DNA sequence: CACCACCACGCGGGCGGTAGCGTGCTTTTTTCGATCTTCC
DNA sequence: GGAAGATCGAAAAAAGCACGCTACCGCCCGCGTGGTGGTG
RNA sequence: UGGCGGUAGCGU
């Protein structure tokens, strides 16, 4: 396979052994696909805006005279680009235009005749658009709408395992959760009676709903019970003998038939007698009369002679009642078949408990439960019952909801209605009864097949539907005002509800979270995040224990380790590498179909529900390259459990070893050698690393760095292939190839790299080119490196020479000893950018302005400020310095923006936003003119290319016609067009070319004018503010003691000392190590992947060192080729094959100079290098195989008694800096109510002496100290002043006084009707 | 340091010493073995 | 009063919410409407409705949402009533009376100070300067370098040279209270003597970390400055770290070596059989130290040295006894920090964690408190120094895996196959066969752990002068496990032997255990199974 | 911070704390069930004096 | 210069609607209608 | 020999749910009427 | 010159 241009620069050695069959898909596909489904036009109304419009429209007025219908919708082009939206602070959105038809019928003839049809296009708000990176730009800020893991709509049966009734009995219940509507629950009480609840309200007997459904008692008994006919023969009241009714009963009556005594009295029934009656096919059996008394009649029995009912339905029979029925002449009597364990009489008991006896009574009772206090009316009760579940406007069982409902009820139909029905409720209650009887099982609530995933598109569609129904109600009200003949559809609707709902969803939702821009890994993890804490879901406090557990169905869909450590553990998960979503919202994972033993290559995506049936093999299974498993007993999983299976019983094959883990977990080398907890911590802290000023590739990696870097939009990727026409530190111009040419286009791609722009975490975002002039490029090749990216590979940390040994207790528990060379080389130095805004508003007295001079200040203060009152760009500033000079009239008072205390840096960017109508200052004119110059430069380069082509064509025409090339080459270019040739078709084509040139110039100047007008169009602001000035300050943070640093295996720590270079341990060659780590951490925190990585790193560095030596001696290319080929060929059954014989003898030198700093190693997350491969690589580098060398003390110089582990490890600088945590206060501002010191670091505030600290002081003899904490330092203002004065004069004495908080509490209590006072006596 | 998640027909003598009985009333059976009626 | 319900300005032309003001306004509106209705001689229905609405408004002001639906403000949430500002965690009692924010306090991350004494803690210079500002002002005015206190601040914030001297003078004997965020017990806050350091991190003595339950991986501590004579006296006499030696919960000592001191003392107090300088006779511990520093004798050499030990008699003084003892060079060197009253039997052993704790307990019981503090500091210093000198390291070859473990695993597979075949025959039910499988897997894991431990503990077979000899191994993992510095039998067994049975979240035990070590490569199934227990914990 | 105010109510209103905080002080004092108490207070039934 | 557009504004309160909204915790106290009991 | 006393099971209501710290955003009436200023 | 709510993270 031929490597890409960016890959040939630095090929990473891969130690993977199992060939891959499915490439890693696009990481951000889950968001983009959902948004496309939301916004793309759909001929069928199933998803998105089209589906919402079809659900709402058409709109019918109150009277059948006029109507409004929807035809089509079109999303307009956004007014501002994504970068323009980010800079200006506006929301990236597109206008929504909808085609509406207003139809006015005939007043005289309402049968369907129409009078007027009016078509119009109306705007109904702006829909925010998702960028190419799956993010939203809301109010100029990047936001991510995470997916929500909620409960799928449908019917779910569960129970409590003895949680209630104190007896251990299970109370089964069933819930019908719709997508939009009311919740219906059927529960079993301790007394074995079925009850029904609506919206978790007061329960009612479960037969009330049946009665309200126009069902009589006889119909209910027929539906929910088996019927036995007690036909009255000449005597003995024989029945029909069904042997299945005699299973496991007490045979208190003599069972005889056909002269044979099958069973005698007092004999229990076992399988033998059941076999006997089954083989005898007995149908008529003599029955004692008393056996009738224990049964329950089924249907009402009336007397024909007297016209009166002998017996009603569903009550216990009696001797007198049966005698009266027999003497009445009813030779046929019906009864229920009820068993104590098989067919319980729950329905009959519920009916007996049920007080209602008619449909009207049941409806009235339902209305009374639903709306207490209101007068129950027949019409009101009927309307409420109809609208509860049988109306599309109130109840909506979604397509996935209907599918789950039918699957739970074992139905072959999937395309059902969105509303409930009598059959659905009857089947649900029958299933619950069967489950109670014993036939059936409860559903797993935490099962991933019972949980749905909602993405941004679904929630946006739901919010748009809410806004649409609000607008529909408004337009329904408006449409019935008459005089429709003179009104367009434009004024019928109002865009306020839709726009308000959209803004609330996209800006004020629990799932529209601030984008985490620490590094590309942070953004990737945030975008592929599933949170169960959204609206209509779980809560952080009442989550419980079971839901947070790792279900077996999480295999291949949810990362078992990537989860937050804290209150929301298990509630927030990360999508797996290969996991994707069904059309119904259920997660599915890929597998390889295994047919007749051999493993095929076709990929089937299996869901959680359907994966239980098949037996799925394992990725870590050895294959003989023929598709057959080398071992007969393969470890597989059948139904949520692991077991050994035969090689012919396997059904599916794992597609990869990274399928289980997510991207953050798969980025950790040697993960299988680390504890699960340590892997979790490493994955969590891998995305907290700030980017350094120099990206350093990981010496040991997993091969997923390229995918993470490319998929994240932090790097510039060539859209079309070609050659680098013009490379620069800020822009790249690529001349595209003729194959990818577009008609009527010059064919140049311009990439404007973002340089030093602050992120959401106040970090630095910078792009650096990695191409040169004339270098060919292809589609998908990287052109610039984003933050924490090196040559298209993710680079979160730096390679560090570490040594595992105790060093005088400076790495006691988890601390890190750092050499001074680390600070000298600025390896971990980072750049942080902070934005400060100065706001010039409109006041009642007058408008404040930004001006150069400031009252009552010296001249040196305004030295940094220009004549416009804004600090100079590039001017170094410190705490308290004036940034933007602003004054407010009272003559004026100081309101100028100042640098916060303890904040320094350099001003690198100033942005001025001016409201329309307000004059623009000199700085704003300068900024707009730089932007105009940049746009003009781009359009001008385009013009030069196009006009060069046109003039080449003109010269060719001239040389073909007049062959005056010698004269043409000595003339100004315009004269070529001005000159006229002889009168033929040549003159006509010359005139046509001149006209084309003129029209092209006109089009380009029109484009320039449009760009200039867009640049200075003028952005609006909040009501009351007329100007905004934002200043960006960039500062450099260097590594220092107290800063948090960690590896990829959860080995976090804090820098304890910056040791001098001469004091650090050194080897025989005299090279000191960079990091000293405590070995004591390894045995407890079981993360061996550290040491292995370290060893591997050493080997990698050794190889690089050798290459560097081969480069320092100016050796011939043949030796370098041979050595690099030998290094790449090292391994045992490695899938990667590198052939250096096809490198043209020049790319070899570039590869060698790239590898001279260390050959990168790719270690797959579960198919990595073994110890033998690492030892062989170390032997190739002429390093000890044990990985331990002999070190010497820097101070004393004596050799250490034992060899120590010295290698190279990837270190990460987490975003926990000591200068952001250190804080101290002696006396500052206080709260204006409680008179207590403020809280936080941004505002000068003191630490909180909480209740627990007070308890600790009380446990001591600390009495004066406690009084000092409570009164003289926090509340007592007079005490505070007296203590300050006494310390100033040198007296350490206190006056406790009276805390103000107690006075405030006393006043608050006295504000009620309660008197409280401090009595003196 | 605690936990929250919710997860004989004969008497064996291991040491050497006398045996004492407390709040016991018993009776000698047919075989002479003592059976306690407490 | 209005000041308790202020209408703060928003610096944009508008004001705050002030739900109390809104409720008062509603009550006033209802009262005024009712008064106007009464003055108009209203019919019964209208006055009844107005009175009911006024009563509801009064109830909402007194206790919003107590009876009916709570009044919703501009934020789509219930307004804060009078009762809401008294009760609850956010109420006045638990937020401004039982606990409150205090001046003269700061917060910063912690860092190990190995050079610090037991009563000392390292404080950043900037933090100390900010905290002790009034004291610096007072000292500057007393010594007369400034005329006004404004000049005092003007010398302070500019950081003149004399300001550091003043700050050093004012913190010479001024204790500071260090407290961790979870103050679970009494020892969560302790008094220390400040030592000015360069940086932004507070330096903490290692020996007090166990009292604080603090580790150096991002933890933060808060420092408070007592500013009265009484408070300084109780900080020095009650809250000082030297005073707290025994846990009030059970009386057990709280200051024990944990990680590196134990390892250093264990390495120093160990013996080989053929170390350099073995068998010589030394005049005392000083000669042993000189020989070790000169490289002539190894730290583990078994020699005979003359030592003098002091014993306490009935009258209370110390009587000396000089004798020749067979010991090691390291033990003789360590004897120089032991106080006089203690005997020599404490150091003439391997000196593990329990041995060090027992030696400290004996020193406390016999000598007192101050000698115990000095001994603890010297023990920590020596342990750190000799742990650094030892150069102990963890490597991939340290976790040796025995092949007998593989043979035992294969035999366990054979036994489980036999059990499965018996189950297929129908002679054993599912429950009993599962129990037998669990039992045999537990037995196999125990055998693997036993074989691995036997290999690890006595792997070192070294040659004496004439022939071979099997002694205690010097494997770094084994030394760490045996000395008690870090790790236990279970963790080392997981590292080198099989991980054993694992339990699925419902509580049951899976039939197939994790037969792969952490050194070896766990497959996807084993990692997925272990994630269940990890997530549960 | 210390000066308080007062409002003269046109009609008396029951204190919610002494009425709704179980056990009801007014109901216990009057020996009357709470339902009658807050159905009389909120103008739904008459009570004889 | 009576008609439209801008800002006070006033009382109003749950809002928007030709109605509901609510839906994954545990423990303690009240209470209230229904049921069995027992003696005046 | 049927209504107070005692029980009692279910329904409702109230109370609670660790500490310390860091960073960000979103919001802090209303609405829709009428008095009054501008105006074709 | 403050409060409320939501989100994410750190140390336990
Ligand atoms: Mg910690």
């Amino acid at each position: 396979m031929v490597y890409s241009y960016t890959e040939k620069k630095r090929i990473r050695k891969d130690f993977g052994k199992r060939p891959q069959v499915l490439d890693v898909p696009y990481l951000l596909s889950i968001q983009l696909d959902s948004f496309q489904k939301f916004i793309e036009q759909d001929p069928e109304g199933q998803y998105g805006l089209e589906a919402a419009f079809r659900s709402v429209f058409p709109i019918q007025s109150y009277s059948g005279n006029s109507e409004l219908q929807y035809v089509s919708y079109r999303l307009g082009e956004p007014v501002f680009d994504v970068q323009e939206c980010q800079i200006r602070g506006v929301t990236y959105s597109a206008p929504l235009r909808v085609k509406l038809r207003l139809v006015i019928y005939e007043r005289e003839a309402p049968e369907g005749t129409v009078k007027d049809i009016k078509e119009q296009e109306v705007y109904m708000g702006e829909i925010p658009l998702m960028t190419d990176n799956g993010t939203f730009v809301i109010n100029g800020t990047e936001r991510v709408i995470v997916s929500q893991l909620h409960r799928s709509p449908g019917v779910f049966f569960d129970s409590d395992k003895g949680k209630t009734h104190s007896s251990g009995k299970v109370l089964y219940n069933a819930r019908i959760i719709p997508y939009r509507g009311s919740w219906l629950d059927f529960e079993f009480d301790p007394k074995d009676n079925l009850f029904v609840r609506i919206d978790r309200r007061r329960k009612l007997p479960a037969t009330i709903i049946l009665r309200a459904l126009n069902y009589t008692t006889e119909q209910i008994l027929d539906l929910f019970f088996e019927k036995v006919i007690f036909e009255i023969r000449d005597n003995k009241l024989q029945m029909e003998l069904v042997p299945e009714r005699l299973r496991g009963e007490t045979a208190s009556f003599d069972i005889e038939a056909n002269g044979k005594v099958y069973v005698e009295k007092g004999r229990r029934i076992t399988a033998r007698h059941i076999r006997q009656l089954e083989k005898d096919d007995v149908k008529l059996i003599e029955v004692p009369v008393e056996y009738i008394a224990g049964k329950v009649v089924a249907k009402d029995y009336i007397d024909e002679s007297t016209g009166e009912l002998i017996c009603a339905a569903n009550m216990e029979l009696s001797l007198d009642l049966l005698a009266k029925l027999s003497q009445s002449g009813h030779k046929r009597i019906e009864t229920l078949f009820t068993n104590d364990l098989d067919h319980g009489p729950y329905i009959s008991e519920t009916l007996r408990v049920d007080p209602t006896n008619d449909r009207l009574s049941a409806l009235v009772e339902i209305y009374r439960m639903m709306r207490p206090g209101e007068p129950p009316t027949r019409e009101a009760a009927e309307s409420l019952f109809e609208n509860l579940f049988f109306s599309e406007d109130r109840y909506d069982l979604s397509a996935v909801g209907r599918m789950k409902f039918n699957r739970s009820l074992l139905r072959e139909e999937i395309e059902g209605s969105g509303i409930l029905s009598k059959d659905d409720i009857i089947d649900v209650m029958k299933k619950l009864i069967d489950i109670r009887n014993g036939k059936g099982e409860v559903d797993d609530i935490d099962h991933l097949g019972n949980r749905r995933i909602r993405s941004v598109g679904e929630m946006a569609e739901n919010q748009f539907r809410v806004g649409l129904v609000r607008v529909e109600r408004a337009v329904k009200e408006r449409l019935s005002l008459g005089d429709l003949d003179t009104l367009m559809p434009q004024d019928m609707i109002n865009a306020k509800p839709i726009s308000a709902a959209v803004k609330e969803f996209f800006g004020s939702s629990q799932l529209s979270q601030f984008m985490d821009q620490n590094n590309p890994l942070s953004e990737i993890t945030h975008k592929r995040r599933i949170s169960a804490l959204g609206p209509g879901g779980l809560t952080r406090e009442r989550a419980g224990f079971e839901v947070r557990d790792v279900h077996p169905t999480h295999y291949g869909r949810v990362c078992p380790i990537e989860t937050p450590e804290g209150p929301n553990i298990g509630l927030i998960n990360s999508l797996s590498v290969y996991a994707q979503t069904n059309e119904y919202g259920f997660l599915e994972t890929p597998y390889r179909k295994v047919t007749d033993g051999v493993v095929t290559d076709e990929i089937h995506y299996l869901s959680a529900i359907e994966e239980g049936n098949y037996v799925i093999a394992q990725a870590n299974s050895n294959l003989d390259e023929e598709g057959h498993f080398v071992e007969d007993l393969v470890t597989c999983r059948s139904k949520g459990e692991s077991s050994l299976f035969s090689r012919d019983q396997v059904d599916y094959m794992d597609v990869s070893t990274q399928q289980v883990v997510s991207v953050g977990a798969s980025l950790i080398p040697f993960l299988e050698h680390d504890d699960a907890n340590r892997a979790l911590m490493g994955a969590n802290m891998q995305r907290q690393a700030v980017p350094t000023l120099r990206a350093d590739k990981p010496l040991v990696g997993t091969g997923m760095e390229r995918a993470v870097a490319v998929d994240s939009g932090v790097t510039a990727v060539a859209k079309r292939g070609g050659v680098v026409q013009y490379v620069d530190a800020s822009r790249i111009v690529i001349k595209v190839n003729e194959d990818e040419m577009y008609p009527g286009e010059a064919g140049i791609d311009i990439y404007n790299l973002t340089k030093y722009t602050r992120s959401n975490q106040n970090t630095c975002i910078n792009q650096m080119p990695c191409v040169s002039l004339g270098e060919p490029v292809e589609r998908g090749d990287v052109l610039a490196d984003g933050p924490s990216t090196d040559l298209g590979e993710l680079a979160l940390g730096q390679n560090m020479r570490v040594a595992f040994m105790p060093w005088n207790g400076y790495n006691f528990e988890d601390s890190i000893l750092v050499s001074e060379r680390v600070v000298q080389e600025d390896r971990f130095t980072t750049i942080h950018i902070q934005e400060l805004a100065c706001v010039s508003r409109d006041t009642k007295l007058g408008p404040e302005e930004i001006t150069a001079d400031i009252p009552n200040v010296g001249e040196a203060a305004l030295s940094k400020l220009d004549e416009s009152g804004i600090v100079y760009i590039g001017a170094e500033v410190t705490g308290g310095d004036i940034l933007v000079g602003k004054v407010t009239p009272k003559d004026v008072k100081d309101s100028s923006l100042r640098v916060p205390n303890g904040v320094s840096g350099t001003v690198i960017d100033v942005q001025v936003f001016t409201r329309d109508g307000v004059e623009k200052d000199k700085r704003a004119l300068e900024i707009e003119e730089m932007q105009l110059k940049q746009a003009k430069k781009d359009l001008s380069e385009e013009l030069q290319i196009l006009e060069a082509g046109l003039f080449s064509r003109i010269r060719a025409v001239l040389v073909a016609g007049g062959v005056e090339a010698e004269k043409l080459d000595k003339l100004p270019r315009d004269r070529w067009l001005e000159l006229g040739l002889t009168d033929e078709e040549k003159q006509n084509q010359l005139e046509q070319l001149a006209e084309q040139y003129d029209e092209l110039k006109h089009e380009f100047e029109k484009k320039l004018e449009a760009k200039r007008r867009k640049i200075t169009q003028g952005d609006d602001l909040a009501p009351g503010v007329l100007k905004i000035v934002k200043v960006y300050l960039a500062v450099k943070r260097r590594i220092q003691p107290g800063d948090k640093m960690a590896g990829r295996h959860g080995n976090k720590g804090v820098i304890s000392k910056i040791n001098p270079i001469e004091d650090m341990p050194y080897d025989e060659n005299g090279t000191p190590v960079d990091i000293v780590l405590n070995p004591l951490g390894v045995p407890s925190r079981m993360n061996i992947g550290q040491i292995l990585e370290t060893h591997l790193g050493m080997a990698a560095k050794g190889i690089g060192d050798k290459i560097n030596a081969m480069l320092k001696q100016q050796q011939e290319v043949a030796k370098l080729r041979e050595f690099i080929q030998r290094a790449y060929d090292l391994g045992a059954d490695v899938r990667q094959k590198v052939d250096l014989s096809t490198f043209s003898d020049e790319e070899v030198m570039r590869l060698a100079e790239n590898l001279r700093k260390g050959m990168p190693i790719a270690t797959p997350v579960f198919d990595g290098a073994k110890e033998a491969e690492i030892k062989e690589l170390l032997k190739l580098g002429d390093l000890p195989t044990s990985g331990q060398i002999r070190l010497y003390d820097g101070r004393t110089g004596e050799q250490f008694e034992r060899p120590v582990t010295v290698g190279y490890m990837y270190m990460l600088k987490l975003n926990h800096l000591v200068d952001d945590k250190m804080h101290a206060r002696s006396t500052g501002s206080y709260s204006l109510v409680t008179q207590q010191p403020l809280g936080g670091k941004a505002q000068f505030g003191g630490q909180r002496f909480g209740e627990m600290e007070v308890w600790a002081l009380e446990a001591y003899g600390a009495a004066y100290t406690l009084q000092e904490m409570l009164t003289v330092k926090s509340d007592d203002v007079n005490g505070r002043t007296k203590m300050y004065k006494n310390i100033v004069d040198g007296n350490h004495q206190m006056e406790p006084g009276m805390p103000e908080s107690f006075n405030v509490l006393l006043k608050e209590i006295r504000s009620l009707g309660i008197n409280i006072e401090l009595e003196d006596e | 340091q605690l936990t929250m998640r919710t997860f004989e027909s004969s008497i064996q003598v291991k040491n050497k010493g006398s045996i004492k009985l407390s709040n016991v009333k018993s009776v000698v059976n047919s075989s002479g073995k003592l059976v306690i009626t407490s | 009063p209005p000041d308790l319900r202020p209408l703060v300005p928003l610096d944009g032309g508008r004001f705050a919410t002030s739900d109390l003001n809104d409720l008062y306004r509603r009550v006033i509106n209802r009262n005024n409407r009712l008064k106007r209705l009464l003055d108009l001689a209203a019919p019964d229905i209208i006055v009844r409705n107005e009175k009911r609405m006024l009563q509801e408004a009064v109830d909402a002001l007194l206790d919003n949402g107590r009876r009916g639906r709570a009044i919703t403000g501009s934020n789509k949430r219930p307004l804060k009533s009078l009762a809401d500002m008294i009760k609850g965690k956010q109420g006045r009692f638990r937020q401004n009376l039982l606990g409150k924010r205090v001046d003269y306090s700061g917060r910063s991350v912690i860092t190990v100070g190995p050079y610090l004494r037991l009563h000392q803690c390292g404080l950043p210079k900037k933090m100390a300067l900010e905290l002790f500002k009034p004291f610096i002002y007072g000292k500057l005015e007393l010594r007369g370098l400034a005329t006004t206190i404004k000049a005092a601040k003007k010398m302070v914030e500019r950081e003149e040279a004399v300001v550091w001297d003043i700050l050093d003078e004012v913190i010479r004997e001024h204790p500071v209270l260090l407290n961790r965020a979870p103050t679970l017990h009494r020892l969560g806050i302790q008094a220390f003597e400040p030592v000015l350091i360069e940086g932004k991190a507070i330096q903490l003595h290692p020996l007090v970390c166990a009292a604080y339950n603090a580790d150096f991986d991002g933890d933060q501590m808060a420092v408070h400055v007592p500013l009265t004579l009484e408070a300084q006296l109780e900080a020095r006499a009650l809250m000082m770290s030297t005073n707290n030696i025994l846990s009030p919960a059970n009386g057990e000592p709280i200051i024990v070596p944990s990680q590196d001191v134990v390892l250093g003392l264990y390495y120093m107090t160990r013996d080989c059989v053929n170390a350099k300088g073995e068998g010589m006779v030394l005049t005392g511990p000083k000669e042993a130290e000189r020989l070790y520093r000169s490289g002539l004798a190894s730290l583990h050499a078994r020699v005979k040295v003359r030592i003098t030990e002091y014993e306490k008699d009935a009258n209370g003084e110390l009587v000396a006894k000089t004798s020749l003892k067979d010991t090691t060079v390291g033990r003789a060197i360590l004897w120089m920090i032991v106080p006089k009253g203690l005997p020599y039997s404490i150091v003439n052993q391997a000196l593990g964690k329990k041995a060090i704790s027992k030696m400290l307990n004996t020193c406390y019981r016999i000598l007192g408190l101050k000698p115990t503090v000095i001994f603890a500091d010297q023990i920590m210093y020596t342990g750190f120094a000799y742990a650094a000198r030892s150069g102990a390291s963890v490597g991939i070859d340290d976790m040796v895996i025995p092949e007998k473990k593989h043979e035992i695993i294969s035999e366990a597979e054979a036994e489980v196959a036999e059990i499965q075949e018996q189950f297929q025959s129908g002679l054993v039910t599912a429950g009993e066969r599962y129990n037998k499988v669990i039992d045999i897997w537990a037995a196999a894991n125990d055998r693997v752990s036993k074989a691995m431990m036997d290999n690890l503990q006595t792997e070192t077979v070294i040659n004496r002068d004439g022939q071979e000899e099997k002694q205690v191994s010097f494997n770094s993992i084994y030394m760490m496990a045996d000395s008690g510095a870090r790790g236990s039998a279970a963790q080392i067994r997981q590292l080198a032997g099989m991980r054993g049975l694992m339990a699925k979240p419902d509580g049951s035990i899976i039939e197939t255990p994790i037969t792969a070590n952490f050194r070896e490569g766990l497959n996807v199934l084993q990692y997925f199974i272990s994630t269940h227990g990890a997530r549960k914990g | 911070r210390e000066r308080m105010g007062h409002i003269e109510l046109a009609s008396p209103t029951a204190h919610i704390w002494f009425l709704k905080s179980l056990p009801s002080r007014i109901g216990l004092l009057l020996d009357m069930p709470l339902r009658d108490i807050e159905r009389v207070l909120y103008f739904e039934s008459y009570v004889v004096i």
